[PDB]
């Protein structure tokens, strides 16, 4: 049974954590005079001190991801489950001009969620499994190659 | 053997000073409720269990283990 | 949920704009050494907003006990007279048995 | 001291087609579904462009005009694409292949 | 005389997460709860997303059209995450784990 | 070098449960169509209430 | 509540627009040495704003 | 989170406040490299303990 | 918090003010390298205490 799968797909995901710490300490004291004379400890030791002291610390971390995909993928029922869910699985293959592009699209949707023009949500879809991908020389474009993956896993 | 082979084997600190938290701690995880026993209607002839009645209009707030 | 049940499904949103249906509660007093196959008599009485319930049919409906397990099924046709309490001779055909301590002890 | 990192990564892909293909039934499934296939070929001055479309329909998503949009079809296989001497101004050959395969 | 001290601390965090999942129940718990899970795959281009969530969920809270919140997922583990050369981008790697621990 | 595994798609822990297939009633042992595990009530919600 | 007990869970916010339910409060007097499976009169009374209960029916 | 809660606070659907929670132990964290980046290590405690 | 109060001053949610309660003892404070940072130390103190 053929069943048309609306891909609307949008996810995005953020996150963030940072924290400071800090600290000063300044505590000076000029000699003490008395009587018009400076005051002597001991035999050398004025009533004097000099303190100074600055501490700091930042340290923050973020991250950040989102996807999305729109079209159209038509499949078709390939497994009628016990309770009435249908497991559906297609591909879709297009050749514009050059190289060839395919969308594959698998998982398990309820009856209930399909609406009256026969096609359903693909958020609708349980266990989904959605790649849109070419191939060939178009493809070998996109990704870098040993001499890059073995710079990005080493650093 | 020990693990098992579906959910797979679930088993620098010192210069961290911290230990991490692990997710599926049973320390925090939840705790299923407990099965209630069966009414045996065949005792009394009747369907009413003190434990099994649900009342039509409560609200339904939590009482109970899990 | 009813016509969804029989293979129509209406789009998200949509009115029926119904105004045969009343929506009722069904109440069965099953008695004692009850079989499968019996017939009982059911109450049905309405719940909503329904100003009569006069000639109308009850359609299929589970009635269960204080176990939440389905003893019974309700069809048939409603009498009534209040317009809103209607009562069926042999609306409930009892499917289920309940125990009895009768033939126990000495 | 001063740690610092930063990487991202990135990607995306579209296409679109628009366009005109009539095609004919080739098998009839049990279900009643429509097995389709045809080609197309014109040449417009120099140089033969096709449009090829495979598939499996529905005869209830066909329109009153005997028409029926590309995303019902199950199955489908879309090919637009020339032939000849245009078509080789399109693919960069051996040379630039292997040195988009090795860097 | 002149002494004089200043010192203060601070933190912040902060997450979010957007878009849909679609999950099934692998076990009905004795007062009528769900225990749900499930994964979602997505290879758009290059390298694949995988969404995964696992939780126990009142069937109370689940609305008319058979959508539930997700901050009504208890014991909830949501992930979002990427897979292969994508994901090695993400990470700093040995040597700057090991700067960052010991600064 | 990584110091991560990937996940696989498909994996058992994470894959559904496909739900169990009910037995069948045989009516001929009561001469009813009636199943307390077959029936379906017209105006329920059909909410999630199993496995799959 | 008592449709939820029946499969039938309303949107939040949805006013039922119910005109033939009436709350009410039920009290009963049990007898001495009274056993399981014995009737006794039950007393029920309004306690919202409804004009009569006359022709109504208790439930559960 | 974890605490003691009365079920008069729970409100009409099904969702009570933080500030109505007994005994109330919140713990918002991270884990791993990201949570190495928010500490400063013992050579800024020392420095910060001692000054 | 610890304290004493009078069933009086519990208003209808459940809720009473914290000038209403006797014996107060209210401590709002940190833990750990956080806290270090908001106290001098013995160096400043001895300081504070001479002049």
């Amino acid at each position: 049974d053929i069943i048309t799968v609306t891909l609307d797909e949008t996810t995005s995901a953020t996150k963030s954590a940072n924290a400071d710490l800090s600290k000063t300490n300044e505590a000076q004291m000029d000699p003490l005079q008395v009587g018009g004379e400076e005051l002597q400890i001991g035999g050398k030791y004025n009533f004097s001190y000099d303190l100074n002291n600055s501490n700091s610390f930042a340290g923050d971390s973020s991250a950040k991801q989102s996807n999305s995909i729109s079209g159209y993928i038509t499949v078709e029922v390939i497994e009628v489950l016990a309770n009435g869910n249908l497991v559906i699985r297609g591909e879709k293959w297009m050749t514009l001009n050059t190289g060839d592009e395919y969308i594959r699209l698998s998982g398990t949707i309820r009856p209930d969620d399909i609406s009256f023009d026969n096609t359903i949500a693909s958020n609708r879809v349980s266990n989904a499994r959605i790649q849109y991908s070419g191939t060939g020389v178009q493809q070998d474009m996109q990704e870098p190659g040993f001499l890059a993956r073995f710079f990005n896993v080493a650093l | 053997t020990v693990v098992d082979a579906v959910e797979g084997d679930k088993s620098v600190d010192t210069l961290r000073g911290r230990s991490d938290p692990v997710a599926g701690d049973p320390a925090w995880a939840p705790i299923h409720p407990k099965k209630k026993p069966e009414h045996y209607a065949a005792a009394t002839g009747s369907l009413f269990s003190a434990e099994h009645i649900t009342d039509l209009y409560d609200d339904s707030k939590p009482r109970g283990i899990g | 949920a009813m016509l969804q049940n029989f293979g129509i499904q209406m789009p998200p949103g949509t009115k029926p704009k119904i105004k045969n249906v009343a929506a009722v509660m069904v109440t069965a007093e099953l008695p004692p050494f009850s079989k499968p196959g019996q017939q009982v008599d059911v109450t049905v009485s309405s719940i909503g907003s329904a100003k009569s319930l006069r000639g109308g049919t009850l359609l299929q409906t589970f009635l269960k006990g204080l176990d939440g397990q389905v003893y019974a099924v309700a069809q048939g046709n409603l009498v009534v007279s209040n317009p809103t309490v209607g009562l069926i001779s042999s609306g409930a055909t009892v499917e289920r048995e309940i125990p009895n301590p009768f033939g126990r002890g000495d």
